[PDB]
């Protein structure tokens, strides 16, 4: 499969007044690991992040083209883009290559620039948006991520509690997947701070 | 078609064609735009003065979208092209961002189209000044795009015939904390300072803009506002 | 078709392009735009022409535009023409950043727009853009920079320069007031106020933007009403 | 299969590649150069399809040289690595896709040494050390076990020998000679060819 | 698209547009060029000597490649376009052919472009004159000069701009085989020719040099002040 | 004045000056005579040599095996139309495997030459043609011009001072049908002599001859082969 | 300078360039058309401007279709191009709808194509008028006339050219509605002879065409016998 | 007013801001010498027009200014003949295109707008001139009843109760004004015929004028015959 | 004002006529055809002494058997010269044989009237070439000398002179020319005539000379060769 060529997995979780986004760090061609610190999550604002799983080349291409459009958008109408508006912009960008699309399934996580209301969503390769009120996953180990997320997620979780839940979810999900792992990075977005930590994961 | 420009620079550094297009707007029917805290109001003189003409047939105040309305001064036929372009520009924006285009965004996109006709080959500049109003993020907006392509933000402005005397009177009655209802009376009062005969329910068109969106008032509504 | 053509892109008897020359006369009547480069920053000071009691504030700036993260510009002349050029500048910077994954150097951005203005005075049969620009920015090759282009596509780097209405009197007052190498942002701002007062001053009649560096990050910001007001009072004390 | 290898040290980046140009079952050349000089302190190592490598490598070279010509300064290792990834990614879904695997080595005055790994699908990855080809499977674990970030230039060359020696005893292909270069603050230096 | 013929013939067989483009070159800054034994000098007269102007961004002497450099006179905006085209052609010649371009090759290409703008629809001719100078693979100093019409010639010493007639005349009775004996007399020759036309000669004279197998060097304010004092 | 610069500008008299200005080129060229019989069609052009050392310019060109032409006016334009005529003739032989009827080819030229006279910027072909061919309807003589009008004639003459040649043809246009080859070629040479001034005469250096008949493919006679036909005139 | 382009209206609302193209049609020889009870008869007074021209050269009567005839007047070069255009419309029509194009539709199509050259300065208006005639078993006999501006009307008797105002009068006298093609041939031949100027113009040839029930709805030139039989009766 | 450059030759603004070329196209509408009148009733729309036919050689059955756009829409052209047919041809195409794309019949006001939009392009583009013709459309609306629209060469259009175009336009609107200031099918037809008659003072005969109508009970557009027109002409 | 394809009242295109007036300002070129070969000569017209005489090239080799001398606007000639070169190279590639002198001239004569504003793309000539050409080569018909001008009209001549002093040179060619001249005699007469219509003292670096014999290929006389012919 083309989507499992490089591997990878991204996750997004909704808390009380915060959101969390995590991803694996392994970059590799088929069964061979090249690096262990490949960026998958990209900042699209002060409190707006986007995770990208799938073909490594498309992950960088879509991430670079999204920044191009986002930059122009913010200059035109001097204001930070809203979480929901960024999802539409990405969908549009993905649906443009309807017949021969990018091989990446983005995950958006962030807070609104005026109300700080948690927002999480995930789109498919052709740009089909899907907003949820708990969590969204994307990657080769999506089945394992669902299992972990479904049984661990709790409504109204505080930043500390939210971080632990998304950490255990990703950690245990990537350990049951061969082409995913080599480290986990987590971004916990609050109202006045962004905490970024790397987890103690397996390296096999 | 021609590939050269019809609007060029003169010795003094002026674009005569654009300046001659502003003379067409100045001889047009008077238009009034007033921004009063909780909304915007657009009013225009619609005197057909011939009796056979069906008042309801055409309209001067047109909705560009659910929250944006439009008014003009100058050539009517040119205004129809801009209104159709503005409606297309708004729908295009909504197909990409899935959210109503901000009034400021639409005014820039429409002004860009008007600037294109002052530099392209084989075409003359539009002979119509626009007055766009809208409501986005709990805030009233009032803009004015002229034939040259330039646009400004206003609180209250007059257009068309006798606009110089319309602004002075508008500035002597405008108040910061003014409500829509009271703004609809000053907008009609400034329109009645050059209405020659008697202002009726189908003699002038009024458009209001608040948080519920843009809508064209009706004869019944105008009648009640005209009595007071 | 050959009788209505005004021939905008052709040479004249003395070897001069008339259309370009006429477009530079339009920039001489526009609002004054001045630029002063300091050691710790660069500023832009444009005189507001949109002055009216019924005029709303809405935008964050009327004459100053942010091109990208580390660059801002000031236009002069046909405002509608300036809207086409500023949008092209942002598209040029975004294109460079999508290709090299790094900010575009100040001179490369100005050169790309000057190549577009040069093309309108050579072929196409269209009138040129009647707008003069002033670029301020910071790059990793030459630090703080101040550029200035014109309708013909010509452009040059300056230490301090002024364009628009009464730009000749400002330039002459800038030469006898500028200190090559020993100019600070605070002292640069004072010089800008003394130049705008001479070629004219209220705080609503002017717009001031500064571009400085803070923690390996460019910061562009327009001085506030109060922020400028104080400056104007301090120049009155020396007068 | 061709072999590429790069090792980034504290303030230098060492690169090496095989010098064999083979057709069907015979080595037509034994002293072929797979390294392309992009600038004063930038080296591009390219391997892959017959005419694709040179065609792609020379296009990138011309543009990087053009950049300096009109700007005065040279493109940095990072900017050059992104420029070449963009170009390669634009041909991926195009009519004529370039099937080339490459390593970009360079030295920036402010960023220090840099080593970039780019596969044929145009995925750019920065690394302390990287390799390309079928011989990368037999030498990546050797680098893993002995590479340390503060490795000296003399130790880097010794480490490279071990990898090249592994190919002589384990690889089925015949790669006798290797081109060895090093990039630092002074520029690109031509080290003695390692032969067996 | 604009397809109107801009340059056409006149009653007495004259191309007015090309003659008007050459009139613009006479109003431009003076640029002299001298071809020495093992050195090539390019001097230009900085008309605008503003103290608030960044001198590095208004230079007239550019570089087309590692062995070819050039100066111009006339419309500055047109020169840039031409220089950028010549730069792209140099890299194209290094791609297809596996060697550097000769000075005449790029001069021929720049002249070819200029001529094309004098016989094309919807476009005026370039209003500049170039003084291409450089070295070939054998190490021979070349000095070519192109004009708006599209005709190029190889010279020994040439000046273009406002005071080109005077400089040329002065150069005619000053450029010998003994006047360019070394790498200092050639520089003193270029400065001498520029000094008899440039107002307040000294700080208004930028000049770069190019020696065999060597990049391009631009003498600064101090280096050029020593040559201006030496003369006296 | 204001109605003689473009071809798309009708004058107040219902004329197009530009089209008439292109007809002046045909009258400034060397005379050419084309006459036919019941089995043959010939053309006799008076090649003129401006310079004394220069060679007389060709006037008769080859189009096909059964079609030949004689130009008058603009040389470049004549080569432009000739190339088009050859193309059409080659098309017919390729598609229908047979010679393109002279009348059909003449109509094609009329269509192509008309387009330029109605469009802005374009100009009319400044060349007069004398087509001589032979198809299933016997020998033909067609005359085309810059106004895109073509006529089927028994005998024709165009070029400078060809009114005398034209007048001579009318007096003898009754014995051409029965006229034999040599007699038919003498009448054309005699008619061409009238255009020439009293001083000079028709030599073998200033006369070209194109002949096309039933079993005779379009042939041209230069200097040596022109003698046979020449020798015999008075 | 209001009459230099076709895309320019004059002060009194007139397109002079279109009126100048109709002035060229008035210099041409007179062509007349007459529709009888079962067909249309065409007659042009072809002016032979040279004795070297072959009898039949520069014919002003064409065959746009098997059932359609076309009589022209004005610029022959322009008229020939319009004849080609009419041949295409009729040919295209048959390929699309599967049957012969009605004369009214052919007139409409060509008239609209002629009207397109009277709007811009990029081209010039056609300088030639023409009549279209055809006969159908169900449609009957039709006769249309298109002028330089693009106006096309149906007629009973029509004339265009030099003496079209004098040839029209001599056409109203005849009762073509109750007449027949065979009898109309002579009538038309006589009309052309009366209006022909013999004091200003030179010599001319008589061009006669007809379509109707006698030719089985197919347009063709009037036979030599009939042509000469009507030529003697008109003399 | 004043003049500058080529304002009187092409569609470009003049010193006073007027389009002289468009003004000259309105003067070309009266070069046909005819006059059309349209009156709106309560259950119908009436279109009557001068039918001048001088020569008897010219077939009068082909000289009509009344054209059918669709099955429910009819119109009357006034001005340059050639321009009028061109415009009518476009209207038929615009109406057929609308039905194909949207699945329902084009409203009369929408067809008028579309035609007016096309006429406005000639006023902006300088390469081509405006048409010297006028159009008046009548028809029955699904939920509005009979309609009467008119669009001129300037690109401007409108809805009317009663309108007139041509040489006799001013007087026709002055007479219709009084008629609407103070209507059945018969009353409407008579009113339109009267207006045209009194304005020209010629006492129109059966084959001197053409009448086109549309009713609520019979939306299909049709042209009254000579006998039918004579039946309404002998009742006034 | 008028278009570039505007005919005059006489019947000549203005543009072409104006381009023929520009050919009477360039340096004089002389062509002579003999049985031993064709010889081409042309004055270099050196403006200043600082300019390199070799940089000026008025005589170019179209092919091995074809030479070409021009006059008028030299920059316009380069466009035509390249077309002639490619034309002969295409012929060789397609028919494995050399192209005749008449064929080459005709192919280059087809670009003469290929200009015009309207109804044309970006890569089209806006005006006609202001230059006259003199083609001299050797084919199956022996030595040949064709002459092409701005109107696209080409002819054949034994001795033709183009340029500012062509009128004067023509007379001298008619006086000193017969149909039995040798190649060496043609060269001598060429220099003599060229030496009378000049302003500068004709030396070995002031003029250009080239011959095309049936045996050897197109050859450009060297300084020594030119100096030994001036004796």
């Amino acid at each position: 499969s083309i989507m499992s060529y490089n591997g990878g997995a991204v996750m997004a979780m909704k808390g009380k007044n915060c959101v969390a986004i995590a991803a694996d760090r392994r970059f590799g061609i088929q069964a061979q690991m090249v690096t262990t610190d490949f960026q998958k999550i990209f900042p699209m604002g002060d409190r707006l992040y986007i995770g990208l799983a799938g073909l490594a080349t498309d992950v960088q291409t879509v991430a670079q083209r999204l920044k191009f459009r986002l930059n122009l958008y913010e200059l035109k109408e001097g204001r930070q883009i809203k979480p929901y508006t960024l999802m539409s912009m990405v969908a549009n960008l993905l649906y443009e290559k309807r017949f021969g699309p990018y091989y990446t399934e983005p995950v958006i996580a962030g807070l609104d620039p005026k109300t700080f209301k948690p927002f999480i969503c995930s789109l498919d390769l052709i740009g089909c948006p899907m907003v949820t009120d708990d969590f969204v996953v994307s990657g080769t180990c999506s089945e394992q991520m669902y299992g972990m997320c479904e049984s661990l997620w709790e409504p109204n979780m505080d930043p500390e509690h939210l971080f632990e839940t998304i950490s255990q979810a990703m950690l245990n999900a990537v350990d049951r997947d061969a082409v995913s792992g080599m480290g986990v990075i987590v971004h916990v977005i609050e109202k006045d701070k962004i905490t970024t930590r790397t987890l103690k994961a397996r390296m096999d | 078609g021609y590939s050269f420009s019809l609007t060029t620079f003169s010795p003094s550094g002026k674009l005569v064609q654009i300046e001659y297009a502003l003379a067409a707007v100045a001889g047009g029917a008077p238009s009034v735009g007033i921004k009063a805290a909780n909304g915007v109001v657009l009013a225009t003189e619609k005197k057909q003065k011939s009796i056979l003409y069906d008042e309801r047939s055409v309209h001067k105040v047109e909705p560009i979208t659910k929250h944006i309305g439009l008014v003009y001064s100058g050539m009517g036929p040119d205004y129809r092209v801009l209104v159709h372009r503005a409606r297309k520009l708004a729908q295009q924006y909504y197909l990409v961002y899935q959210e109503p285009i901000p009034t400021a965004q639409l005014v820039q996109r429409v002004a860009s189209v008007m600037q294109e006709y002052t530099q392209s080959g084989g075409v003359r500049p539009f002979g119509v000044s626009l007055l766009i109003c809208g409501w986005n993020e709990g805030r009233p907006y009032l803009f004015q795009s002229d034939p040259s392509g330039a646009y400004f933000a206003w609180k209250a402005t007059a257009m068309g015939k006798n606009y110089v005397n319309g602004k002075t009177f508008l500035e002597k009655r405008y108040n910061e904390d003014l409500e829509l209802e009271d703004a609809i009376h000053t907008a009609i009062l400034t329109l009645k300072e050059s209405f020659e005969g008697q202002m009726t329910e189908d003699n002038i068109e009024v458009g209001i803009c608040n948080e519920a969106g843009f809508r064209r008032l009706t004869p019944t509504e105008v009648r009640d506002y005209l009595a007071a | 078709s050959r009788r209505y053509d005004s021939r905008t892109t052709i040479f004249s008897p003395e070897g001069r392009l008339y259309q370009v020359e006429y477009a530079m006369e339009a920039i001489g009547h526009a609002g004054t735009c001045l630029g002063i480069l300091a050691n710790d920053g660069v500023l832009l000071a444009a005189e507001r022409r949109n002055i009216h009691k019924l005029l709303d504030e809405v935008f964050f700036s009327e004459k100053i535009y942010k091109l990208n993260e580390d660059m801002a510009c000031s236009v002069a002349g046909i405002t509608s023409d300036a809207n086409v050029l500023t949008n092209e500048l942002r598209l040029i910077a975004q294109r460079y950043l999508l290709q090299y994954q790094e900010p575009i150097p100040c001179e490369q951005l100005v050169t790309a727009l000057c190549d577009i203005k040069q093309a309108y005075t050579q072929f196409g049969g269209k009138r040129p853009f009647g707008v003069s620009l002033l670029y301020i920015g910071w790059d990793k090759h030459y630090g703080f920079q101040l550029y200035q282009s014109d309708p013909s596509g010509n452009y040059g780097g300056w230490k301090a320069t002024c364009i628009g209405n009464n730009s000749a009197a400002a330039v002459s007052m800038l030469k006898q007031d500028y200190k090559e190498g020993e100019m600070t942002l605070k002292s640069a701002l004072a010089l800008a106020v003394k130049v705008l007062n001479k070629t004219m001053l209220s705080a609503e009649k002017v717009e001031i933007a500064t571009l400085t560096r803070e923690s390996g990050k460019t910061v562009i910001r327009v001085l506030k009403q109060k922020e400028v007001e104080q400056l104007i009072k301090k120049h009155e004390e020396e007068e | 299969m061709e072999y590429l290898i790069g090792i980034q040290g504290p303030d230098y980046v060492l690169v090496a590649s095989d010098r064999v140009a083979a057709s069907n079952i015979v080595q037509m050349k034994d002293d072929h150069d797979k390294m392309f000089k992009m600038s004063e302190k930038i080296l591009l190592l390219c391997v892959g399809e017959a005419g694709d490598t040179v065609q792609f490598a020379e296009y990138i070279q011309k543009n990087v040289q053009l950049y300096k010509m009109r700007n005065g300064y040279e493109l940095s290792p990072t900017a050059a690595a992104n420029f070449t990834r963009r170009n390669l990614a634009d041909c991926l879904r195009s009519r004529t896709p370039y099937h080339v695997n490459l390593l970009l080595a360079g030295y920036d005055e402010h960023e220090g040494p840099a080593l970039y790994y780019m596969d044929y699908l145009a995925a750019l990855a920065k690394a302390p050390f990287a390799a390309h080809g079928y011989g990368a499977f037999l030498t990546l674990s050797i680098l893993d076990r002995y590479y340390t970030p503060t490795i000296s230039r003399e130790r880097a060359v010794e480490l490279l020998r071990k990898c090249l020696e592994e190919l002589q005893k384990r690889f089925i292909l015949n790669l006798p000679t290797f081109s060895v270069r090093v990039i630092d603050k002074d520029g690109i230096h031509n080290l003695e060819n390692i032969a067996f | 698209s604009y397809d109107r013929a801009i340059t056409v013939f006149s009653p007495d067989g004259h191309l007015f547009q090309v003659e008007y483009a050459q009139e613009a070159v006479k109003k431009g800054s003076t640029a002299v060029g001298v071809r020495g034994k093992d050195i090539v000098v390019l001097g230009v007269e900085k008309k605008s000597v503003a103290k608030l102007q960044d001198e590095r961004t208004v230079r007239k002497i550019c570089a087309l490649d590692d062995n070819v450099c050039m100066a111009f006179a006339g419309l500055t905006a047109d020169a840039r376009i031409v220089i950028n085209r010549a730069r792209v052609e140099c890299q194209s010649h290094r791609l297809t052919v596996e060697d550097p371009v000769t000075v005449e090759y790029i001069t021929r290409y720049i002249a070819s472009l200029k001529q094309r703008y004098t016989q094309s629809n919807g476009r005026r001719p370039f209003g500049i004159s170039a003084l291409i100078v450089g070295f070939d693979f054998d190490g021979t100093p070349r000095l070519y000069q192109t004009d708006p019409s599209g005709t190029y010639h190889a010279w020994k010493a040439n000046a273009i701009g406002r005071g080109a007639k005077s400089v040329r005349e002065f150069l005619e009775k000053n450029y010998t085989d003994d006047a360019i004996e070394t790498d200092d007399l050639t520089i003193k020759l270029v400065i001498k020719a520029l000094l008899e036309v440039v107002q307040s000669g000294g700080k208004n004279i930028e000049l770069a040099v190019m020696r065999r197998d060597q990049p391009l060097k631009i003498l600064n304010p101090e280096e050029i002040e020593k040559y201006v004092a030496e003369i006296e | 004045n204001q109605y003689d610069n473009d071809v798309t500008v009708w004058s107040p008299q219902g004329r197009i000056h530009q089209i008439e200005y292109a007809m002046e080129a045909v009258k400034q060229g060397s005379a050419t005579v084309g006459l036919k019989s019941k089995t043959h069609a010939v053309l006799v052009a008076l090649k003129r040599a401006q310079s004394e050392l220069a060679a007389h310019q060709k006037k008769i060109l080859h189009v096909d095996n059964h079609i030949g032409i004689s130009i008058a006016g603009l040389t470049a334009d004549a080569r432009l139309l000739c190339n088009f005529m050859r193309q059409e003739c080659l098309d017919s032989r390729f598609v229908f495997d047979r010679p393109l009827p002279v009348s059909r080819l003449v109509s094609l030229i009329g269509s192509k030459t008309q387009i330029p006279t109605q469009r802005y910027g374009r100009r009319p072909y400044g060349v007069g043609l004398l087509i001589a061919g032979y198809d299933d309807m016997g020998p033909h003589i067609f005359q085309t011009c810059p106004s895109a009008n073509y006529f089927d004639c028994r005998a024709m003459s165009i070029g400078a001072r060809s009114q005398s040649a034209r007048t001579y043809l009318e007096r003898h246009m009754s014995e051409f049908m029965e006229c034999n080859l040599d007699e038919l070629v003498k009448h054309g040479l005699r008619a061409l002599r009238e255009t020439l001034p009293a001083e000079q005469d028709l030599t073998t250096k200033n006369v070209s001859i194109g002949i096309v008949g039933k079993d005779l493919e379009f042939t041209i006679y230069d200097d040596d082969d022109v003698s046979p036909f020449l020798d015999g005139l008075e | 300078g209001y009459d230099l382009s076709a895309s320019t209206f004059s002060p009194d609302g007139r397109v002079f360039q279109v009126e100048y193209a109709m002035k060229a049609v008035e210099n041409s020889s007179t062509a007349i058309g007459i529709r009888c009870k079962d067909g249309v008869v065409f007659g042009v007074e072809k002016l032979v401007l040279s004795k070297l021209y072959e009898e039949g050269s520069n014919k002003r009567l064409f065959n746009v279709d098997r059932h359609v005839g076309m009589a022209v007047a004005g610029l022959l070069a322009d008229a020939r191009s319009l004849a080609d255009i009419a041949r295409e419309e009729a040919s295209n029509f048959r390929s699309n709808f599967g049957y012969n194009i009605p004369l009214k539709h052919l007139a409409d199509r060509v008239a609209m194509y002629v009207h397109a050259y009277t709007l811009y300065s990029a081209v010039r208006p056609f300088g030639c008028s023409f009549m279209l005639g055809s006969y159908s078993a169900n449609d009957g006999a039709q006769l249309y006339m298109i002028d330089p501006s693009g106006v096309s009307y149906g007629y009973w008797g029509c004339a265009i050219g030099k003496a079209r105002q004098a040839a029209k009068t001599e056409i109203e006298k005849l009762q073509m509605k109750e007449m027949t093609c065979r009898d109309v041939v002579k009538e038309v031949a006589k009309i052309i002879y009366i209006v022909h100027d013999e004091v200003k113009d030179k010599a001319f040839e008589l061009e006669l065409s007809w379509v109707g029930e006698l030719t089985k709805g197919r347009h063709e030139i009037v036979p030599k016998d009939i042509r000469e039989e009507a030529e003697k009766y008109a003399k | 007013g004043s003049s500058a450059g080529f304002d009187r030759h092409i569609t470009i603004f003049s010193p006073e801001g007027r389009l002289y070329q468009v003004e000259y196209a309105f003067k070309a509408i009266n070069q046909g010498g005819l006059t059309s009148v349209a009156v709106r009733g309560k259950d119908c729309a009436v279109i009557v027009t001068q039918k001048k036919v001088p020569d008897k050689l010219l077939d009068s059955s082909t000289v009509t200014h009344l054209f059918k756009i669709t099955e429910s829409i009819g119109c009357v052209m006034t001005g340059m003949t050639a321009d009028s047919r061109s415009q009518v041809q476009r209207a038929r195409y615009e109406a057929a295109n609308w039905k194909y794309k949207y699945g329902y019949e084009i409203p009369v006001d929408m067809l008028c707008k579309r035609i007016a939009d096309i006429s406005q392009v000639y006023t902006q583009n300088a390469e081509m001139r405006p048409l010297g013709c006028c159009m008046i459309l009548i028809g029955i609306d699904e939920e509005q009843g009979p309609q009467v629209y008119k669009c001129d060469p300037a690109g401007y259009y409108c809805g009317f109760k009663a309108t007139a175009a041509g040489v006799k336009q001013t007087e026709s609107t002055s007479f219709l004004e009084k008629k609407v200031k103070k209507w059945t099918f018969e009353q409407t037809v008579e009113t339109a015929i009267t207006c045209l008659s009194t304005v020209l003072s010629i006492d129109f005969k059966p084959s001197e004028i053409e009448v086109g109508v549309v009713t609520v009970e019979n939306p299909k557009f049709r042209i009254l015959t000579e006998a039918e027109i004579d039946a309404h002409l002998v009742a006034l | 004002d008028r278009g570039v394809n505007t005919f005059s009242p006489e019947g000549r295109l203005f543009q072409v006529e104006y381009a023929i007036e520009a050919i009477k300002l360039g340096s004089t070129a002389i062509g002579i055809q003999t049985s031993e070969g064709v010889c081409l000569a042309v004055e270099k017209r050196i403006t200043s002494p600082l300019m390199e005489p070799s940089s000026i090239e008025k005589i170019v080799e179209i092919d091995a058997h074809i030479g070409c001398a021009m006059s008028g606007l030299i920059a316009d000639a380069k466009t035509l010269i390249d077309k002639a070169r490619v034309e002969t190279q295409n012929h060789w590639f397609t028919y494995n044989e050399t192209m005749t002198v008449e064929s080459v001239t005709q192919a280059v004569s087809n670009l003469a009237l290929q200009f015009g504003e309207e109804d044309a793309d970006p890569g089209a000539m806006s005006r006609p070439f202001g230059v006259a050409l003199l083609f001299g080569g050797v084919d199956e018909k022996g030595p040949q000398l064709f002459h092409m001008d701005p109107s696209g009209t080409f002819v054949q001549c034994d001795a033709r002179a183009i340029g500012s002093a062509s009128e004067g040179a023509q007379s001298s060619l008619q006086e000193v020319y017969h149909k039995s001249m040798t190649l060496k005699e043609a060269i001598k007469s060429s220099l003599i005539i060229l030496k009378q219509v000049m302003e500068e003292k004709l030396n070995a670096t002031n003029i250009e000379l080239a011959t095309v014999q049936p045996g050897q290929n197109f050859h450009m006389f060297t300084k020594e060769e030119l100096e030994e012919v001036i004796k």
